């Protein structure tokens, strides 16, 4: 499944980052080694924030309809907010409407009302993944 | 010693269990019981390897892996189920003392052990093994001892004593002699009761991987197979066969003391447990074909409609199509009491045009009948046709092998003066007759005749004599039961319905 | 199973046989005549999407399902004794989706008892040749020819593991 | 039979996936089906023509309880089988572009509504790179930082060019010592390589 | 008695410890084989010499008795590197040492390891040897066993358990074998002195060694050169061998569908077919459909449709050879043929026996006659069967068979047989002296479009992938122009076996687009390339 | 290495014929028809009378064996998995002991009878079998240093018995099974019968038995263990006479024997 | 967007990733102790009061970047010798079904040691190559052996390190999912 988003830690952490890169500029215009293992610090660092990141987005790709169900579902015990992020969140919303015009220009304009439907549960299959 | 016991014990049980074995053993013993009061069936049974599995896997795995020492204990308990059924009193004395117990025989799910003659290996060695191929060689039957029987003079008593070698046992023992024994141990003088002794018949063949299956044009490779008892004489050269049994060798192998350095291998053999045959003809009705086949009779035009079945890919032509399901289906042959014939099986001759489907509906004959040959009339001779001398021995023509069958030979007019002659004995009097250099001998011919031909002047031309167009002497055509003229006269409606046929096919 | 999924939209055209409990009008173009009805006791080959539905829907539902061939006696004999040896490619290319789905169709107990054997002695052969690793190629290739292409998935997988954990370790 | 098109449509789509899976590098989605996804949409206008008919000869009073609800029922299902057909091919074919939209963020294979799709989410990309948590390069490298100093030599004479951290000139086959954390979009674009 | 225990215990430590760089290469050989059931390992010379020469030189000295040794060895580590039964290894070499010319052998390379290469000639069945073999005591019914291995025995005679002169029988129902192969190994041709036939060698191999190789290849061989029994005091020299050496991609097929969708690929390829060859536009046009052919069909009622092509030539001897070198099978001849089968078959003679010509050795391909007026009498009757039925049938001299004649046929010649060829052509000549001269510039640069592998794998993937089928339109076309020849003709022959020879035609056609359907532009086409006359 | 973690009343009767026999053990509880007791007390009785039969014809226990067995199909099945032949098999035999308790030659018949059926029904066991029922009964072994100490008067004893008894006529093969075969060690008068027959040999009071002989030993704890259980059944037969439909068939019962 | 290779597994360069964070002893040749380190993923406590040959505690990778130089030099952990090693041994082939009690990270960290700090060493390093060897070939027998009993359920593993689970996990998960499924579509 796609877990909760860490709101507080990710906050502090890339304000973090943001300290540290100005302090390594200014140490630099100012022996070698400690900037040496401050920077490649800094790299190790962001490289696990950037694999985390490209997981979490690969897993909205899947569950689009799925999560956009549960949001819409007025009685669901969590709200879509809650777990993911605000560039998640944006993200999630303009590249269903891409991937909705997409089809619905080139495949559905040419079906009866009846299967125009996208997300569509009652039919012989299950149109929802999850 | 002791686990033969055991293990006849476990088949035992399985025999009791599979209750459908038990009525074969009765079944074959009551039939037998009723004509030896008044054609016997053989002491065989065949089992479902599947049933053994689902019962004991351990007993499964060891038939199929250890033969040697899980068959003859199985045997033997099959045997003591059949004595202990009732049987028929005051046997005789060759009876008495048969040395006959039952055997088996298998069938089902081989796995791994389906092999063919190029792929068995010596890893396989002391298996059950099932191969296929072509029967090349068989060897002439041959009586073998293995009990004889003696009755000592003096003190009235009878004796005997058992042989072996080493194909005639799964398991292994001291070689015998072959000797019969002419003193009594207590000095008297003996003699030998034949007719109470026991014999037993053997045969051995060989068998080859299929053509379709050789590669690169390399040399074929092949086995020998031994048969024995109920299993000889079923099969002749040029059967496809698969056969079932134990993979074993034989012999010293050069280590008895020889000049080869040893580098010569050991000598291997199958022992032929069970012998199917392959399709590659008849077939056999089930109850529902009887239903079937009689309700259809009663229609009121089944001539028509089996007639218009034959070769439906063909338009037209619908008498000559009749004309054939009556061949197919023949007169009576008659043999009056002071032994004069008259011929029962009909003839049939068409002539015509190019193109006109002569050969197209010749071929089908070839693709319906039970037994049919095919030729072509100037790739065959006279003796060819119907019987050479060789070695002194007499070898068959394609009319003397299709004996109860039909005989198709295409491009009729071809055939040379010298070979047409050969023919005018089969088609009337069904038999041919050889009197060559060191030979006499007549054979049987019994087959219907179904030919095609070219007219003289390459197509028939109505402005001449029938006898000007076919260029056959009278006494042969007088041989066809029907002769058929055909051409091909161009008309717009014809010609329409024709293309439009064809291109729907 | 997922809709998008490919080898699954692929599984659910294969053709069962069936036989019909209504005469019909006008469905004779599924015995390829449009100008027909369907008349009851006929036999025809359906693909599984469609034979799924028409064996539910009502009372005596329309079609019934017949036995296929793919499931017969001979074939279980055949997987029980010798499961390593069987050339389940050539009796179906996804033998193990159409297993499955069967079993959830009408609920078998001894056809899944059977399939788990199948699938857990295969799985064995399976692994011995993914974790052989050169420093072969017919030993390996004639076992290869004989596996579902559910069955290739996991080789490959499985194989790839192996090799970058290898190329890691003596580089 | 309806079905019979889609079944031979879906063969292409497992035949690119596995072309595009075997060599990463040569990735160049095929052309595509414009004929045959043309000849399914007909064939769901002639089931449209079929129902519409039918629905004319319901309300003509012919047998409709039984006999329009089976028809329109069985054609239903003819219909729906072909948009799983269609939606499969789509969707593989989105997949493969949006993983080069990653990377790469010529055009003649892809039909037009892809062509703009394309473009879409480059946009979309470029925005979440942009903005907030930009620190931390999202189209950047994916495999762990090994060493800070490397050898690379020099493959392809792209004379000088300019770079965040400064200018290099790539004289044919010279070789620098420099820090992985500056060369690796060259190593990516193909100038460079590590020895 | 101790020196066969320090030698297995030192050849145990070389697999146990032999590293290069980090991977301990013949641990990781001998645990990956195991896995596949294979039971030997391939050592290298090289490898052993850098660990200890000593080794090398007690191997070099005595191979006989020493490589025993070591295959017992690497069955010890086998089991530790996989058990917490399995046979004997059997061990294989390789080697970089000097090559001996087979002509060489001699008295002086008795019982010494021996490199050297030639061509296999032959190739005998395999055949079974012991090496694990249980014994059985005739007198006191006493059993033992005896374990054998395969370098240069006899039953013993110590009877145990008095018990006799030579009691011992051996019981098959519990005893091992291995397989065991011969084989012909003859010089190199380039090697042979002049005037002089080659000279040959006979060698062994066993296990893992056997059904490794086929007649006619090129091999180099390993292993110990020795003598065999089988004059005074005289031995016969052979080998033992220890070591031996001698569909489509995804990638293809996109290539070969880019081709499939260009819109002038027929003229593509005729351009393609003996580019030398000036003019002769239709020719060319018949030879892509000769060698691309119809559909074949089997109806219900079992009657069978023929698929193939044949067509007729009347400069012209350059094209049979490119149609030989494009075709995927190919078969050439002159009219009299190879031997007394001639064309098709005959019956020869001592017992009768029979041979076919180049009919049936072309079954499945392509076959062409260069003068098909040189035909012999029996095959000129012989070849209607051949082409029209795609058999021969003999029934001469008690032979009763019949033969396999599936092919397409390409002649030429300078008649009523004219009838059985579907296309009919005269070739044509122009006189153009710069194409002489560039063919004689040519000529003496070697005395001083489509390429043809290309398009031979294009011609095989087609006639792999598609079958093609006649639309109605067609089927409207083709007969109302069939009933119009024929109304035509009758007003002023045309024949079924001519219709049924313009439908190959057509499908051959459509084959090229990969098209299932034919259309009404094969069709016209097809019509347009008819007019042989 | 890798690694994963009335219904008592037919529980009750597969437990006592795991073993495949029964000392007919324990108290049958639950309900069967009076038909029911009647036939299977019948065919019981009828397996019974004629193994009393053979054995007043003198005839072998082979052929016993050989009249019997195809009976047990038809009257009272054996080495079977079914309930309903288990319970038959138990409640007939507990039946006919109320029958046959009433009086001494009654109980020396029923006794005899029953103890020879045992013996053919052991017969017809694997040695698997009959080792795990005589185990199932909680039935002393010499060690090996005794057995080598005494292996002398042991295999004079016993090497006549190996030849004809187990047909090891082969002394090669006498002395191999000598050398695997188990000796059991009790008083004298507790075998007694092998003692006439000088079968056994006797140290000090102690008889020495190997381990393949010894069923007489099962078979008379079997008929001892009946005989006292028949007394005690004699002892409460006053309240049996509670039922009056059961004496008429009781009375039936006993009457083929007097 | 995210790999294919990388959708349900970590690849060997994130399980070296993964080891590198750990702690480990190390003697410098250079004294620190009164710019200052500054680091934020660390403590910064012990880099900034070293003294030259008194023993301390780093993380790997800065560990690893030291002795690149002259800097540094690493002390090997307590179970690399040749005696503990010995004694696993021992202990593997005396219970054959556990796997003995070795570090979660021993293949890799023994692979990185042996390249990056080959002259620290007590041992002679040509025989815990053999003794590293030893153990890993009896682990993979005891493997073998556990892979007859994927179950509907679960299974239960002990003491198999990091790199030997990544290994064997597509090959575990996926036959384990698919006996899950023949069965639960039974029970439907
Ligand atoms: N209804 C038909 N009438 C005539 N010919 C047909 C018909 N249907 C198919 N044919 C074709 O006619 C062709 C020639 O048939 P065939 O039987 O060889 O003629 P034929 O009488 O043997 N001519 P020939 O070989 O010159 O003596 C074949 O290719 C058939 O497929
Ligand atoms: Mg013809
Ligand atoms: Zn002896």
């Amino acid at each position: 499944e796609l877990l909760p988003y860490p709101h507080q830690l990710m906050k502090r952490l890339l304000n973090r980052i943001s300290m540290q890169s100005q302090l390594i500029e200014n140490i630099s215009m100012g022996s070698k080694l400690p900037l040496l293992c401050m920077e490649t610090e800094l790299e190790r660092l962001k490289f696990v924030i950037r694999s985390y990141i490209r997981c979490r987005l690969s897993k909205i790709d899947k569950f689009s309809l799925y999560l956009r169900q549960l949001n819409e579902d007025e009685n669901s015990l969590i709200s879509l907010t809650d777990l993911l992020s605000k560039d998640e969140i944006k993200y999630h919303d303009t590249h269903s409407l891409i991937w909705l015009k997409l089809v619905n220009d080139s495949i559905l304009k040419y079906m009866p009302e009846e299967l125009q439907a996208i997300n569509d549960t009652e039919g012989s299959v299950n149109m929802i993944d999850e | 010693d002791a686990v033969f016991g055991d293990r006849v014990r476990r088949f035992q049980e399985f025999l009791d269990t599979f209750t459908s074995y038990r009525d074969s053993v009765r079944s074959i013993q009551v039939y037998n019981s009723n004509n030896a009061a008044n054609n016997i069936l053989p002491h065989r049974i065949i089992i479902s390897l599947d049933d053994l599995r689902e019962f004991d896997r351990s007993f499964w795995s060891g038939i199929l892996v250890e033969p040697a020492y899980f068959i003859p204990p199985a045997e033997k308990a099959l045997t003591d189920l059949a004595d202990s059924m009732d049987d028929v009193p005051h046997p005789n004395a060759s009876a008495v003392s048969s040395r006959h117990p039952w055997k088996l025989s298998f069938k089902g799910s081989f796995g791994a052990h389906a092999l063919s003659p190029r792929t068995l290996t010596a890893q396989h060695l002391n298996k059950l093994v099932s191969v296929e191929g072509i029967v090349t060689k068989t060897s002439l039957v041959r009586p073998k001892l293995i009990r004889s029987v003696h009755y000592a003079a003096k003190t009235g008593r009878f004796h005997y004593r058992d042989y072996t070698d080493a194909t005639t046992t799964l398991t292994t023992r001291i070689p015998t002699p072959a000797i019969y024994p002419t003193e009594d141990t207590e000095g008297n003088k003996l003699t030998t009761e034949y007719g109470y002794s026991t014999f037993i018949d053997h045969q051995r063949i060989t068998v080859q991987e299929m053509p379709e299956m050789a590669p690169a044009g390399q040399l074929p490779r092949s086995i020998d197979v031994i048969l024995d008892d109920d299993l000889v004489d079923k099969t002749k050269p040029g059967d496809r066969v698969n056969v079932v049994g134990v993979f074993k060798s034989l012999g010293a192998g050069g280590m008895n003391q020889s000049n080869s350095n040893t580098l010569i291998g050991f000598k291997t053999l199958i022992l032929g447990n069970t012998v199917y045959p392959l399709h590659a003809a008849r077939q056999m009705l089930t109850d529902f074909d009887i239903r079937n086949i009689n309700k259809l009779s009663k229609k009121k035009d089944i001539f028509d409609i089996l007639s218009q079945s034959l070769a439906p890919s063909i338009y037209g032509h619908d008498h000559i199509k009749k004309a054939i399901l009556l061949m197919l289906m023949g007169g009576v042959e008659k043999n009056l009491e002071n032994g004069s014939h008259l011929r029962g099986d009909i003839n049939i001759l068409m002539v015509g045009d190019p193109s006109t489907a002569k050969s197209q509906l010749l071929r089908f004959v070839l693709n319906t009948a039970s037994l049919a040959i095919a030729t072509t009339g100037r790739g065959s001779s006279g003796v060819g046709l119907t019987a050479a001398v060789t070695t002194r021995r007499l070898e068959a023509g394609a009319m003397v092998l299709a004996d109860r069958g039909v005989v198709c030979i295409d491009e009729f007019d071809k055939m040379t003066d010298v070979d047409r002659v050969a023919i005018h004995e089969v088609m009337e009097q069904q038999t041919v007759t050889i009197a060559k250099a060191g030979i006499h001998t007549t054979l049987n011919a019994r087959c219907s005749v179904i030919a095609a031909a070219n007219p003289v002047f390459g197509q028939y031309d109505v402005n001449r004599d029938p006898h000007q167009n076919i260029a056959l002497p009278d006494s042969l055509l007088s041989r066809f039961d029907l002769l058929f003229v055909v051409t091909d006269d161009i008309n717009e409606i014809r010609d329409r319905s024709i293309s439009e046929h064809v291109l729907r096919t | 199973m997922g809709y998008y999924d490919i080898d699954d939209v692929l599984a659910d055209g294969t053709e069962f046989p069936c036989k019909f409990q209504y005469d019909i009008p006008g469905l004779g173009y599924l015995e390829n005549n449009p100008g027909r009805p369907i008349t009851k006791n006929t036999k025809l080959s359906l693909p599984l999407w469609l034979a799924r539905i028409l064996a539910i829907v009502g009372p005596v539902p329309f079609v019934e399902l017949l036995p296929p061939d793919m499931f017969s006696t001979k074939v279980m004999n055949a997987i029980k004794t010798d499961p390593v040896a069987l050339d389940l490619h050539s009796i179906n290319s996804h033998f193990f989706s159409l297993a499955i789905k069967w079993i959830m169709l009408f609920s078998e107990k001894e056809l899944a008892n059977v399939v788990s054997e199948l699938l857990l002695q295969r799985a064995q052969e399976l692994n011995h040749h993914a974790s052989s690793l050169s420093i072969t190629n017919i030993a390996t290739s004639t076992f290869l020819l004989k596996l579902e292409e559910m069955e290739k998935e996991i080789y490959k997988k499985s194989h790839e593991s192996y090799k970058d954990t290898k190329r890691w370790m003596f580089k | 039979m309806y079905g019979d098109l889609g079944n031979k449509l879906v063969l292409e789509a497992k035949r690119t996936k596995q072309l595009y899976a075997r060599s990463n590098q040569d990735v160049n989605l095929p052309m595509y089906h414009e004929d045959i996804i043309r000849n399914i949409l007909k064939e769901v206008s002639n089931l449209r023509k079929n129902t519409e008919y039918l629905k004319e000869q319901q309300q003509l009073g012919m047998l409709d309880d039984k006999v329009a609800k089976c028809q329109y029922f069985v054609t239903l299902l003819c219909m729906e089988r072909n948009k799983r057909c269609l939606l499969a091919y789509q969707r593989l074919r989105t997949d493969i572009l949006d993983s080069m939209a990653w990377n790469n963020n010529d055009t003649n294979n892809l039909s037009h509504q892809e062509q703009e799709y394309l473009k879409e989410y480059c946009d979309l990309i470029t925005d979440l790179k942009s903005g907030d948590l930009v620190d931390i390069d999202l189209s950047g490298s994916l495999v762990p930082p090994s060493d800070v100093f490397i050898d690379v030599r020099v493959l392809k004479d792209a004379g000088e060019i300019q770079t965040e951290y400064g200018v290099f000139n790539l004289i044919k086959d010279s070789q620098f010592f420099v820090r992985q954390s500056d060369v690796e979009r060259l190593i990516q674009q193909g100038y460079l390589q590590k020895i | 008695d101790d020196d066969n225990t320090e030698i297995i215990k030192s050849f145990k430590n070389f697999i146990l410890e032999f590293r290069l760089d980090s991977q301990f290469i013949y641990r990781d050989q001998l645990r990956n084989n195991i896995l596949v059931k294979n039971y030997s390992l391939t050592v290298n010379m090289e490898h052993l010499i850098g660990y200890n020469e000593d080794i090398y030189k007690k191997l070099s000295d005595e191979p006989s008795d020493i490589i025993p040794l070591f295959e017992t060895a690497i069955t010890q580590v086998a089991k530790r590197i996989s058990i917490l039964s399995l046979p004997t290894f059997q061990l294989i070499l390789n080697s970089n040492a000097n090559q001996i010319p087979l002509r060489d052998l001699d008295s002086e390379h008795v019982s010494k390891i021996v490199r050297l290469s030639g061509i296999i000639i032959s190739t005998s069945v395999l055949s079974s040897r012991a090496t694990y073999l249980s014994i059985m005591c005739r007198n006191c019914r006493h059993t033992t066993s005896i374990t054998i291995n395969n370098f240069n025995v006899s039953l013993p005679r110590s009877c145990l358990s008095n018990c006799g002169p030579d009691p011992y029988i051996i019981i098959h129902e519990s005893s091992k074998f291995i397989d065991q192969q011969f084989l012909k190994l003859q010089e190199i041709p380039e090697l042979v002195p002049v005037g002089e036939m080659p000279r040959n060698l006979t060698m062994t191999c066993d296990r893992y060694l056997t059904n490794k190789v086929i007649p006619g290849t090129r091999v180099t061989i390993v292993g110990i050169y020795s003598i065999y029994n089988s004059g005074v005091a005289i031995r016969t020299p052979y080998i033992k061998i220890l070591g031996i050496q001698s569909m489509f991609t995804e990638e293809e097929e996109e290539e070969f569908l880019q081709l499939s969708r260009n819109p002038k690929l027929y003229e593509i390829l005729t351009n393609s077919i003996a580019p030398s060859i000036f003019g002769n536009e239709d020719i060319k046009k018949a030879i892509v459909c000769l060698l691309m052919g119809g559909s074949k069909k089997i109806l219900p009622d079992g009657m069978r449709l023929r698929g193939d092509i044949n067509v007729l030539l009347l400069a012209k001897s350059q094209l049979l050879k490119f149609v030989e070198k494009v075709s995927p099978i190919a078969v050439y001849t002159s009219g009299k043929g190879s031997s007394a089968a001639g064309l098709t078959a005959s019956v020869q003679r001592r017992e009768f026996y029979l041979e076919g010509g180049a009919m049936v050795l072309a079954d499945g391909g392509v076959v062409c006659i260069d003068e098909f007026d040189k035909m012999r009498d029996e095959d000129r009757v012989a070849i209607h069967e051949a082409m029209e039925q795609q058999t021969i049938s003999i029934a001469k001299a008690g032979i009763t068979t019949v033969l396999n004649s599936r092919t397409s046929v390409l002649a030429a010649a300078n008649t009523t047989i004219l009838s059985r060829f579907d296309m009919i052509f005269i070739v044509k000549d122009d006189h153009n002296e710069e194409r002489d001269i560039s063919i004689a510039n040519h000529v003496i640069n070697i005395h001083t479009e489509i390429s043809i592998e290309k398009m031979k794998r294009y011609i095989t993937y087609c006639r792999l992938k598609c079958a093609p089928r006649l639309s109605p339109q067609a089927a409207e076309k083709l007969s109302s122009n069939f009933v119009t020849i024929r109304k035509q003709l009758l007003i002023n022959p045309i024949t079924i076996r001519q219709l049924e020879a313009i439908i190959r035609i057509t499908e051959s056609l459509a084959k090229l687009e990969l098209s299932p359907i034919a259309q009404e532009r094969h069709v016209d086409e097809a019509i347009r390339l008819f007019q042989a006359s | 290495m890798f690694r994963q973690s009335s219904e008592e009343e037919k529980k009750l009767y597969a437990r006592l014929y795991e073993s495949k026999l029964s000392f007919y053990d324990l108290p049958p509880q639950g309900e069967i028809t009076l038909e029911q007791f009647e036939i299977w007390a019948i065919d019981r009785l009828k397996i019974l009378l004629e193994i009393e039969s053979c054995l007043s014809r003198n005839k072998s226990i082979k052929e016993i064996e050989t009249i019997i067995k195809p009976q047990f199909q038809k009257l009272l099945p054996f080495n079977t998995e079914s309930l309903e032949d288990r319970k038959k098999d138990y409640y007939s035999h507990f039946i006919l002991r109320l029958c046959f308790c009433r009086s001494k030659e009654l109980r020396e018949k029923f006794v005899r009878a029953e103890t020879f059926l045992f013996k053919i029904r052991f017969n017809m066991l694997t040695s698997t079998d009959q080792t795990k029922f005589v185990q199932s009964l909680d039935l002393q072994f010499i060690s090996n240093e005794e057995k080598a100490e005494l292996s002398h008067q042991l295999y004079q004893t016993v090497s006549a018995s190996l030849q004809f008894q187990l047909n090891l006529n082969e002394e090669h093969q006498r002395k191999q099974y000598f050398q695997q075969e188990k000796f059991i060690k009790l008083p004298f008068e507790n075998v007694i019968e092998l003692v006439g027959n000088r079968l056994v040999f006797l140290k000090d009071g102690y008889a020495y038995l190997p381990q393949f002989q010894q069923l007489n030993l099962l078979s008379n704890e079997f008929a001892s263990k009946l005989n006292q259980e028949l007394i005690k059944t004699y002892q409460y037969l006053p309240r049996l006479n509670e039922d009056d439909r059961l004496l008429p068939i009781l009375n039936h019962l006993s009457s083929g024997y007097t | 967007s995210l790999p294919a290779h990388l959708q349900q597994t970590f690849s060997p360069e994130e399980i070296q990733f993964i080891v590198e964070n750990e702690p480990i002893k190390i003697f410098p040749r250079i004294t620190t102790r009164q710019t200052r380190w500054q680091l934020i993923t660390t403590d910064d406590k012990a880099l900034n009061n070293m003294v030259a040959m008194r023993s301390t505690e780093v993380v790997l990778w800065i560990a690893l970047l030291l002795k690149q130089q002259s800097k540094c030099s690493i002390v090997a952990p307590q179970w690399l010798t040749t005696k503990e090693l010995d004694r696993k041994i021992q202990y593997e082939k005396t219970h054959p079904d556990r796997f003995s009690e070795l570090p979660w990270n021993w293949l890799v960290l023994a692979r990185i040691l042996f390249n990056k700090a080959k002259d620290d060493f007590h041992d002679p390093i040509h025989e815990l190559r053999g003794k590293i060897q030893d153990l890993r070939e009896i682990r993979q027998i005891k493997v073998l052996k556990g892979l007859k009993y994927l179950n509907e359920s679960h299974l239960q593993l002990d003491n198999l390190s990091l790199l030997e689970i990544n290994e064997l996990r597509p090959f575990i998960t996926e036959i384990m999912d698919k006996l899950r499924e023949i069965h639960t579509a039974s029970l439907t």
